[PDB]
């Protein structure tokens, strides 16, 4: 219920004056009741960084300050930035504030929640160790997920990330009673509005019926002031575990990309004139990615998993904006442009995609001694490239012309179709389990499957389905 | 503005809104402000190097012959303790603007070629209470020939809402034609 | 390109001499106004312009 | 090369005549201040009436 | 030329219909000048980003607004605003006046021109801190821009609504790659704007100049702030472009901007932020150097179908320090824009030119951007560029070999002379089509490097004159058809019978 009055306005910074007993601590939203261009009230929201002393708060806008003058009147609101969260969320794009702005009207909601928050306590937490079932083949064999664990994607464009991010919300909507909030931390207008049609038009975000929609997106932009986006992650996070608390579900965040989270504290911390740390990140820098990191986390309810892309910057992994987030990360998934010109999709690296989860106390012997067995094949064949185009493979020992069919065989079984390219290749996708991939391994490796061609394991879900398919071109081969 | 010249001052003027004794610590405020516009009296309470106990001794003898406010005393008295004497000049010059705030007054400053008179004033007061607020109004006047006719007002919290027609006009006319 | 110029150089010819003739005869009537008698013209005017002022504080 | 002598020339000829056509205006200017005179009278007892209601 | 007839009469028409308004405007005094700054006390009411207007004349826009003073960074010298005088906050947020009559016209940072030539007639005004498009009004880049570059135009494709940067080291063809671009829609019905910050203002000169003959200034407005104007003028000279090519866009009309050299407004913005005290970061700059460029590309993209599809498609030009990718001003605008054309000087000693390091330059928006006959026939280039990448180190050893290995550097070595032009030549993507069709398809590994140059110039002359039927075929249906793929092998066996003659 307290006014206060701008004191001064200095780039996206502001300082508020209030009155000497009733005062905001720190994050609370402002609510800075400003005027437009033409003469209508628009008002900027802002959030409380510092409080400078002699009653006057140092805020950062999560708008544009451009026309704000010294004494408007602000309304502190008491709490941070309440952002609408529950099934009103589904299908729809939000600011940093909650506020819609996909044009389908109002949020029609009556739930709202603070996006500063406590992480769940040291009772809350769920202890046991499982492993996140994503139904892609090269996921669950090679660089398995925690189920509330953080990964990370080191990929570009042109890799088909944004199928791969597709499937796993179509994949953990069906398999699981699950849903996901894709975060757009600091990102393009032409990318983020790609990525919201292409949503449509895989079916994932339901255009026509709304609510029954898998995705709840959060995107902060480029052009927003740096306030906006460092918000714009817990933003997410905060419908993300609205689902997870409330709803007991399983749910899958998204940040595209952390970094930018990262270099938007960065900023906003150079601008409140804090002395920088090592490298020109913010001395926070610790602090702030493990407030986001730690309420990521497996409670006894349900699960939050993060999928979260990563840049590193000046291919440095030493540099604090990697090391800082890969201290937190569980997981990595290299996806290689490299092995997207051969054809295969999902087009993830299978030898350099890691995991903390591949562990034979985690995943069990038979998985463990089966994700060995595959990588030092294709570590083999990788060695054997140069020889192949020096020799052939008649010159090849016998132990090793066994080793680059079966390799050869396990690059095309890595691959899968997908639900989310029904409508652009037509190919109807498989979901498969982590007992058919081990079991489809197994097979490919002890050899009983070197009779069939290469072109059976081709885009194929299910080992049986390899056999089919194998059998159909043997008997459409003799007709 | 909130500056330690501009704090210091609100604090003196809080006090007396406390007691009461806003125009009986006016008055001595202004009182202070003819002590210290000498430069020899300003520079021997301003500077370091002659002691502190001295200074009280002088500063107690001119608060008798001065009869300033038990608070006004005690407000220079703290100033001289802080160290903060080196800008009495500035929250002196603070105290005015900060103690028309408290009583809800306005000040105005209106300028002519020639002296006007003092119904001129009085409806200038009212038109500045109008657009202003002033719960009461104030005004000030400075002559200055260099205009042609006009008179010129000059109020708001610092020295900055400007309306005027002397030579506007002319100017006005100069950047008309250019148009 | 050179007849835009020479059009240019028409505009700013003038220009410059309807500014210089506009300098002239304002310096012409400041020397004839500040010729004029003080009490007569500032009574009149001092009460149109505070008859303005508060005319325009109603607007 | 021929050609290109010719635009050179010619250039120079409708540079020629941009310097006449600027000192003949130029020229023209300096007449019309040194006359219109009842212009400046008249001009400064208009605003005369304009400056005072 | 004639005046002082109405004369008498114009002065009379000013004083006809002047209003003489008395309102309220906020004054200050000036507390202290330097450097191009001005500290005021007083505007208790100014807002964040006004202009306001000094004695003498100057323009200055309130930035700091702080608790004790107004810090006014002045758009202009401020040698003449003397401690204590007025100032007046004018009401109005930095304004262009904006018109279709920019076209051809070299004007500066307030869109006043500088070309000597007039003043320029406008009726719309548009706001230089104008708000970008946002999610729902645009549509997917899938037009393309063609460049006339074979190098840009197949392998890096830029879009329509595309933010795709120039970036390289000093004297590497960064203008050149951006001048022949804006020279090759002579055609098409873009408009161009080319704005030049801090450059020399001998080269904004040269760039007129090379507009005026090659007829490109009908459809060009060149903003410049030459490096002698002051700070503010540099910093809001792109804005004032993007406010430009705003107009155009929004009148459903399609755009190109070129920003030559983001790298310098940053530098004169990085001035005015440590000269109005703002605490530095990397390199000195500010936090907002991200939000000042994120601020200016995210405006230029495509639009829906429900605002008139127009677009602005940005070709920021950056410069690099000795190839360092990973400086601060490089590492912005690297994840502000989709694409990146990386420059190379050791490609462009080389005679590699334009000098664009392939490998390295990507493109985000992909083959969207591409006709489906560029589609077809670039397919091939990408992979055949990408083996002979591979065997770079092989081509001291193409001897001791096996054939499939030397054919792929004998080949690459002729895709590499597809992609020199000179400088000014841009190709026409009926020209483009026949030089990767060729090259991609087995039709020059008869020839010397000396020669692939000088086939490929009569090949295109051959085909523009002998045998127009295919120009057709390509800009109609824009797709490389089996009806054109038998045209085009009739005119290679041909030119190669009469190119072995010679
Ligand atoms: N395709 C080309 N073939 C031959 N020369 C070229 C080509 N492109 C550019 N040049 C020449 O290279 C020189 C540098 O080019 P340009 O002026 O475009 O450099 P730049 O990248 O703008 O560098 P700077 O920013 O330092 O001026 C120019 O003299 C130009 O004539
Ligand atoms: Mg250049």
């Amino acid at each position: 219920k307290n006014l206060g009055r701008i004191a001064q306005i200095i780039g996206p910074v502001l300082d508020v004056a209030f009155p000497p007993g009733k005062m905001p601590n720190i994050y609370n939203a402002l609510i800075v009741k400003g005027r437009d261009t033409a003469g209508q009230p628009m008002n900027v929201t802002c959030e409380v960084q510092q409080l400078l002393g002699n009653n006057r708060v140092r805020a950062v806008a999560m708008s544009a300050t451009d026309g704000l003058t010294r004494g408007m009147e602000v309304i502190d609101t008491g709490a941070p930035l309440s952002v609408p969260v529950g099934g009103a969320t589904l299908g729809r794009i939000f600011n940093v504030l909650g506020e819609p702005v996909d044009n389908l009207g109002p949020v029609d909601t009556r739930t709202t929640s603070p996006i500063h928050r406590s992480a769940p306590a040291f009772t809350q937490l769920d202890t046991k160790l499982s492993i996140f079932e994503t139904g892609i083949k090269v996921v669950d064999l090679l660089a398995p997920y925690r189920r509330g664990g953080k990964i990370g994607l080191f990929g570009g464009a042109g890799v088909g990330k944004t199928v791969l991010i597709m499937e796993l919300i179509n994949n953990i909507a069906k398999a699981h009673g699950g849903v996901s909030v894709f975060g757009g931390v600091g990102e393009r207008t032409r990318e983020g509005n790609d990525l919201y049609m292409e949503m449509k038009e895989s079916g994932v975000i339901n255009e026509q019926n709304i609510a029954e929609s898998k995705v709840a997106l959060v995107y902060g932009q480029m052009n927003e002031p740096p306030g906006a986006r460092m918000r714009v992650g817990l933003t997410a996070l905060t419908m993300a575990e609205y689902f997870r608390d409330v709803n007991e579900q399983d749910v899958l965040l998204f940040i595209d990309n952390i970094f930018r989270f990262v270099q938007a504290g960065s900023e906003v911390s150079a601008l409140l004139g804090r002395m920088p740390s090592a490298v020109g990140y913010q001395p926070t820098l610790s602090t702030e990615m493990g407030s986001l990191q730690e309420r990521i986390t497996s409670t006894k309810e349900g699960s939050i998993t993060s999928i979260q892309a990563v840049y590193v910057p000046a291919d440095d992994l030493t540099d604090p904006a990697p090391a800082t987030t890969f201290a937190h990360l569980d997981a990595t998934t290299v996806l290689s442009r490299g092995l997207a010109a051969k054809g295969i999709y999902p087009a993830v690296d299978p030898l350099d995609s890691t995991s903390t989860m591949l562990q034979p106390r985690i995943v069990g012997e038979e998985h463990y001694e089966i994700a060995q067995r595959v990588k030092e094949t294709l570590q083999r064949y990788k060695e054997l490239q140069d020889i192949i185009a020096i020799l052939g493979l008649d010159e090849l020992s016998e132990e090793d012309r066994l080793t680059v069919a079966r390799a050869r065989k396990i690059e095309r079984f890595l691959s899968q179709p997908f639900f989310v390219a029904e409508v652009f290749t037509g190919s109807p996708g498989k979901y498969v389990g982590l007992a058919e991939t081990i079991r489809g391994f197994q097979l490919i490796l002890s050899g009983e499957l070197d009779s069939l061609p290469e072109q059976a394991f081709y885009l194929v879900g299910n080992i049986d389905e390899a056999t089919a398919k194998a059998m159909n071109l043997e008997m459409e081969s003799k007709l | 503005v909130d500056s330690t010249a501009s704090r210091y001052a609100s604090a003196l003027a809080d006090v007396a809104d406390v007691t009461g004794t806003l125009e009986a610590t006016n008055s001595d405020v202004e009182k202070l402000i003819r002590i210290f516009s000498e430069e020899p009296v300003y520079y021997f309470f301003a500077n370091p190097v002659i002691s502190i106990d001295n200074k009280r001794s002088v500063l107690d003898e001119i608060i008798t012959t001065s009869g300033l406010q038990p608070h006004t005393a005690n407000f220079i008295n703290i100033l001289i303790d802080s160290e903060r004497i080196n800008l009495v000049k500035e929250i002196l010059n603070e105290f005015e603007d900060v103690f028309n705030k408290i009583t809800g007054t306005e000040v105005a400053v209106v300028t002519s070629v020639v002296k006007l008179e003092n119904d001129h004033l009085a409806q200038i007061a009212k038109g500045v209470q109008k657009i202003t607020g002033a719960k009461n109004v104030r005004i000030k006047t400075v002559i200055d020939p260099s205009l042609v006719a006009g008179f010129t007002i000059r109020y708001g919290n610092e020295g900055s809402k400007l309306v005027d027609m002397s030579v506007k006009k002319q100017l006005e006319e100069i950047a008309a034609q250019l148009e | 390109y050179k007849n835009e110029t020479i059009q240019f150089e028409q505009q700013k010819a003038i220009n410059q001499v309807r500014q210089r003739v506009f300098q002239q005869a304002l310096q012409g009537a400041l020397g004839t106004l500040n010729s004029c008698l003080n009490n007569e013209l500032h009574l009149r005017t001092i009460n149109a312009n505070i008859g303005m002022f508060g005319a325009m504080n109603e607007i | 090369l021929e050609v290109e002598a010719k635009l050179a020339e010619g250039r120079k000829k409708i540079e020629v005549e941009l310097q006449e056509a600027l000192g003949s205006l130029e020229q023209q200017k300096e007449d019309t201040i040194k006359s219109l005179d009842s212009q400046i009278s008249a001009l400064s007892d208009d605003i005369v009436k304009k400056v005072l209601p | 030329t004639i005046r002082a007839d109405e004369i008498s009469k114009i002065i009379r028409e000013r004083i006809e219909g002047y209003n003489r308004e008395v309102k309220v405007v906020n004054t200050g005094t000036v507390l202290q000048v330097g450097d191009g700054i001005a500290r005021i006390h007083g505007l208790d009411e100014v807002m964040a980003g006004e202009l306001v207007e000094f004695e003498e004349g100057t323009i200055g826009i309130a930035l700091n607004l702080e608790s004790n003073n107004v810090g006014v960074v002045l758009m202009g010298d401020g040698l003449m605003i003397q401690e204590g005088s007025s100032v007046k906050a004018t009401g109005r947020i930095a304004q262009i006046p904006v018109s279709e009559a920019y076209l051809g016209r070299v004007i500066n940072a307030l869109a006043k021109p500088i070309d000597g030539r007039g003043e320029i007639t406008a009726s719309e005004s548009r706001l230089i801190e104008s708000p970008a498009p946002g999610i729902m009004s645009r549509r997917s880049v899938y037009e393309p821009l063609q460049t006339g570059l074979i190098a840009i135009d197949a392998m890096i494709p830029v879009g329509r609504g595309q933010r795709e940067l120039i970036i390289g080291d000093r004297q590497t063809g960064k203008t050149a790659v951006a001048t022949d671009t804006i020279l090759n829609q002579q055609g098409q019905n873009v408009i161009c704007v080319y704005v030049a910050i801090g450059q020399k203002a001998s080269s904004v000169a040269q760039v007129v100049t090379n507009f005026q003959e090659r007829g490109a200034m009908e459809y060009t407005i060149v903003v410049a702030e030459t490096a002698d104007s002051p700070a503010t003028l540099q910093y809001l000279a792109p804005y004032t472009g993007a406010a430009l090519a705003e107009y155009f866009m929004y009148r459903e009309r399609h755009t190109l901007i070129i920003y030559d050299d983001l790298s310098k407004q940053a530098q004169a913005y990085r001035q005015m932020s440590l000269l109005l005290r703002r605490p530095p970061g990397r390199e000195a700059y500010p936090g907002d150097v991200f939000y000042l460029h994120s601020r200016l590309l995210e405006r230029a993209a495509k639009l829906s179908s429900l605002l008139g599809e127009g677009s602005m498609t940005a070709l920021p030009i950056v410069e690099t320090q000795a190839g360092d990718v990973s400086a601060y001003i490089p590492t912005n605008v690297i994840s502000i824009t989709d694409g990146q054309i990386f420059l190379s000087a050791d490609l462009f000693n080389a005679g590699i030119r334009p000098a664009i390091n392939v490998g390295i330059s990507v493109s985000r928006v992909g083959s969207a951007a591409q006709i489906k006959a560029m589609k077809k026939v670039a397919g091939k280039l990408k992979l055949e560029l990408a083996q002979f990448a591979e065997l770079e180190a092989f081509a001291q050893f193409a001897s001791d070999l096996d054939k499939a290995t030397q054919n792929q550097l004998a080949r690459g070595q002729r895709l590499r002379e597809l992609l020199k032009q000179p400088q000014s030549a841009p190709l026409t993507v009926e020209e483009q089509v026949m030089t990767i069709y060729t090259g991609t398809n087995g039709y020059l590994d008869s020839l010397e490097l000396d020669q692939v140059r000088k086939y490929l110039v009569e090949l295109r002359t051959y085909v523009k004159t002998n045998k127009p039927e295919f120009q057709e075929i390509i800009s109609s249906t824009k797709t490389f058809t089996e009806e054109a793929e038998a045209l085009l092998k009739e005119a290679i066996q041909e030119q190669m019978e009469r190119f072995l003659l010679q």
